[PDB]
């Protein structure tokens, strides 16, 4: 039985054009996920010290 | 350019059409990703969360 | 048929420069900095260009334009601090590159070494003129002092310094002249770097052993393109650390006040990458002697190849020469520290001793030590 | 604190971008280092021999 | 005397080109005279020099050192290039002396 | 052409029995050849050649012989 | 530079000293003319009529 890495090469990494598409699609999803995660970390560290955390009191 | 109007070049095209199509998709996905088109990214299930 | 990479003229040049260039297989990480320098240069050209899209070179609108870049321009602070700290990274890499050339006997490439010395002079001038552009207190007064140095030249000193000033002192004329020169010089630096690589590729590259490596040459691309990419990534990590966590670490705060010709800042000192020279400049009480010592402190690199009295090229197998080289490095660090410090009781004497030690090591101790090493090996 | 904001209006965004760049660099440096090791293993593992016919 | 021999042997050990298997004449800077001397070497000596230098370069690429028992001993370090280099230098000196007058 | 002569035919018979266990008639060889077309050639070459690690043996003045990394990179196409 | 210490080199210096002196005179006159030194040009009869 082929391993997961073997499947990845045969289906996506064997041909460079498919290799490029995997990177392009991966970059799209990675950017959203990484930014969302990184923002969560930064906002958690600075909880209650950002405008987005204190605007509710002064907004409206 | 009648030099290329032959059966072999017709076969040559068919062999490289899937590859050219794949590279075109890479360009399309790259352009949408780089420019954040959002005409197309609205359809994308997880990316549409942004904006 | 042929190969486009090896046949097309531009492709021929590129292939023979960065793709199929025979390179020594054992060059350490100290050979990365060269490429890093180029990277830095390109960065300074790009970043600086985007600063020129918002910077105006008028004394009434220079500091305000810089604050406009830092506050209003989108990601303007990113670009501004990239430029400011990339100059410092450029000089770190330049000093490490010159140290690598000294240690491994790379100055035996006379033409390459001389073009490198010219590059060092040009980059120092570019950075000095660029630091004046913000038109802060430090910019104005450092420009004042460094330019006034030229007045020590006999006979033609005053006329020369006034010609460079564009007037009677550092003023709007000087600011605009410096902006123009600062814009133009990096392109001359790129041309000189291209000539530098042209001269270097004539004889290949040296290796840490200092022994000709024609038997063990490897293609440049698959190995040293990825190695230089990794080195550039590490340099970019350090530069982004500086930009995003301590953007003002290497800059004196007094440059954030607008230039006041009628009031001096509490302490006047140039950027760190000049301090060592500044230190030597202050070691000599005489003005002309101080300027000559400052010039010699960098022209000594020209003499470096002619002082090589060792039978071996690299200091790798020369432990006494290694001790002298590290004494020289520590002496340069001491000179930088003293140049940062004011002129008072201990600092004056320590700086004078440090300058004497620097010139003594480069001119006297190193050749004598090399001769002693040659004797010990029965050459 | 207000004066700190006034002098550095990009403070918070700068810290955020620094965190993102730290994460990206901690991800990338091992990866590019591994790519360099992959390319250089051909030379690192190579074994030379000297066979004079004499 | 033996004091000079001791300090010379200490320096030879300190200058770690023996740790790479090299010999003293393998580390000399290849200027014009050294290049001409190399050109005059017999084939076996030239091949031995080439292999020793290549092996040293490989070791420095791997940032490693030869096993302790494979280091070049000071007493068995042979100055193979010295005679040829001396001859080349004498010939150059003769040509320069003729050029003086 | 290789099967012209008693000695070549004997060699073919012996080698075929040792390897295949049977003597493949020329008719079967021709049928197998006729089965081959451009698509089959492309598929099999991709299976055995495209992006595969080769074994290289050089001998003589082979200083210009490309480095193994360069040869391996040559074993695949970026355009494809 | 002991290689260049010999009778032939002294003969060479003797031969090329007039040429070197002429080129030095050319350089001095060119510098004075280009800079309009007026420390030297005051002595020149017709030129000192200027300024
Ligand atoms: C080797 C190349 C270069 C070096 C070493 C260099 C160095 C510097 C330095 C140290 C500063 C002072 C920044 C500060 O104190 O905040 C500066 C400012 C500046 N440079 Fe560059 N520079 C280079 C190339 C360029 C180029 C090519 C351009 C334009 C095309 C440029 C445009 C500017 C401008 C407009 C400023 C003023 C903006 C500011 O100070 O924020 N520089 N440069
Ligand atoms: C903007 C300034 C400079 C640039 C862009 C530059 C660029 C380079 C590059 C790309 C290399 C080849 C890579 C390497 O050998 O590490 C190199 C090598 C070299 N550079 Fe520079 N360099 C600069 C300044 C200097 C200076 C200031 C010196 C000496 C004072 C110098 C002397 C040398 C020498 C001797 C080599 C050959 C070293 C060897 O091959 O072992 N360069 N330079």
């Amino acid at each position: 039985a082929p391993t997961l890495t073997a499947r990845l090469y045969s289906l996506l990494f064997r041909r460079t054009s498919t290799f490029a598409l995997t990177i392009a699609v991966g970059a799209l999803f990675f950017e959203r996920a990484f930014d969302q995660g990184a923002d969560a970390i930064y906002e958690h560290i600075n909880q209650g010290k950002l405008w987005k955390h204190i605007k509710h009191k002064y907004e409206n | 350019l009648s030099r290329f109007l032959g059966p072999r070049y017709r076969e040559l095209a068919r062999n490289w059409i899937p590859t050219a199509s794949m590279w075109g998709a890479v360009g399309a996905v790259g352009l949408v990703w780089a420019t954040d088109w959002r005409l197309i990214l609205d359809w994308v299930p997880y990316i549409n969360g942004k904006f | 048929m042929t190969n486009i990479r090896k046949s097309h003229p531009l492709m021929k040049i590129i292939n023979n420069a960065f793709i199929d260039l025979p390179a020594p297989s054992n060059i350490s990480s100290w050979w990365n900095f060269g490429s890093l320098l180029g990277i830095c240069l390109i960065l300074q050209i790009l970043t600086g260009l985007f600063l020129a899209m918002h910077y105006t070179s008028d004394t009434t609108t220079a500091f305000s334009s810089v604050t406009h870049i830092c506050r209003d321009v989108n990601y303007g602070w990113v670009i501004r601090y990239l430029h400011a700290n990339g100059a410092s990274m450029f000089f770190i890499c330049l000093f490490i590159h010159v140290g690598r050339g000294l240690y491994y006997g790379s100055y035996m490439f006379l033409e390459t070494w001389n073009i490198g010395v010219v590059l060092l002079f040009t980059v120092m001038a570019t950075a000095f003129m660029g630091y004046v552009l913000p038109w802060g207190q430090m910019s104005f007064w450092g420009a004042t002092v460094i330019t006034n140095l030229l007045s020590a030249i006999p006979y033609i000193g005053t006329d020369l310094v006034e010609w460079i000033w564009g007037g009677f002192s550092v003023d709007k004329a000087t600011l605009t002249r410096f902006f123009a020169f600062h814009f133009i010089l990096p392109f001359i630096i790129t041309a000189l770097a291209a000539v530098h690589l042209l001269f270097l590729h004539e004889t290949g590259s040296n290796n840490p052993t200092g022994i000709s490596s024609d038997m063990d040459k490897i293609p440049f691309h698959p190995y040293y393109t990825i190695k230089d990419i990794l080195g550039a990534l590490f340099m970019m990590l350090i530069l982004l650390i500086l930009v995003l966590f301590s953007p003002d670490l290497l800059g004196d705060p007094d440059n954030y006040t607008p230039a006041n010709p009628l009031n001096t800042p509490p302490h006047i000192k140039p950027e760190w990458y000049f301090l060592f020279a500044y230190a030597i400049l202050r070691s000599i009480p005489n003005k002309l002697g101080g300027v000559l010592a400052l010039v010699a402190s960098i022209l000594i690199l020209i003499l470096m190849p002619m002082l090589h009295t060792s039978k071996q090229r690299s200091m790798m197998f020369r432990p006494l020469s290694q001790c002298l080289f590290w004494m020289l490095v520590a002496d340069l660090i001491t000179l930088t520290w003293i140049g940062g410090q004011p002129v008072e009781h201990p600092f004056i004497i320590i700086g004078q001793l440090a300058s004497i030690l620097y010139f003594l090591i480069i001119l006297v101790l190193m050749p004598i030590t090399s001769i002693i090493e040659n004797n010990l090996l029965k050459w | 604190t207000f004066l700190r904001w006034a002098s550095e209006p990009e403070h918070d965004h700068r810290k955020r971008m620094g965190l993102k760049m730290l994460m990206m660099m901690g991800l990338l440096l091992p990866l590019v280092y591994a790519m360099k090791r992959h390319k250089w293993s051909v030379l690192k593992s190579r074994k030379l021999a000297y066979r004079p016919p004499k | 005397s033996k004091w000079l021999e001791g300090i010379r042997k200490w320096y030879y050990n300190a200058a770690g080109f023996n740790k790479l298997g090299l010999m003293r004449d393998d580390t000399i800077y290849e200027d014009d005279d050294v290049k001409e001397a190399i050109r005059r070497l017999p084939e076996n000596l030239y091949n031995d020099r080439v292999f020793r230098i290549k092996r040293a370069l490989d070791l420095t690429m791997r940032q490693q050192i030869l096993p302790k028992e494979q280091w070049t001993k000071y007493e068995e370090d042979k100055f193979y290039l010295e005679p040829y280099l001396k001859e080349v230098i004498r010939e150059r000196k003769e040509r320069e002396e003729w050029a003086k007058k | 052409s290789h099967l012209d002569g008693t000695t070549p035919v004997c060699e073919d018979i012996g080698r075929s029995l040792l390897t295949y266990g049977r003597r493949i008639p020329l008719a079967e060889w021709e049928s197998r050849i006729a089965e081959v077309d451009a698509s089959v050639v492309r598929e099999v070459c991709s299976k055995y050649f495209y992006d595969q690690c080769p074994a290289v043996a050089g001998l003589g003045p082979i200083e210009q012989l490309p480095d193994y990394n360069r040869i391996r990179s040559g074993m695949f196409w970026l355009r494809f």
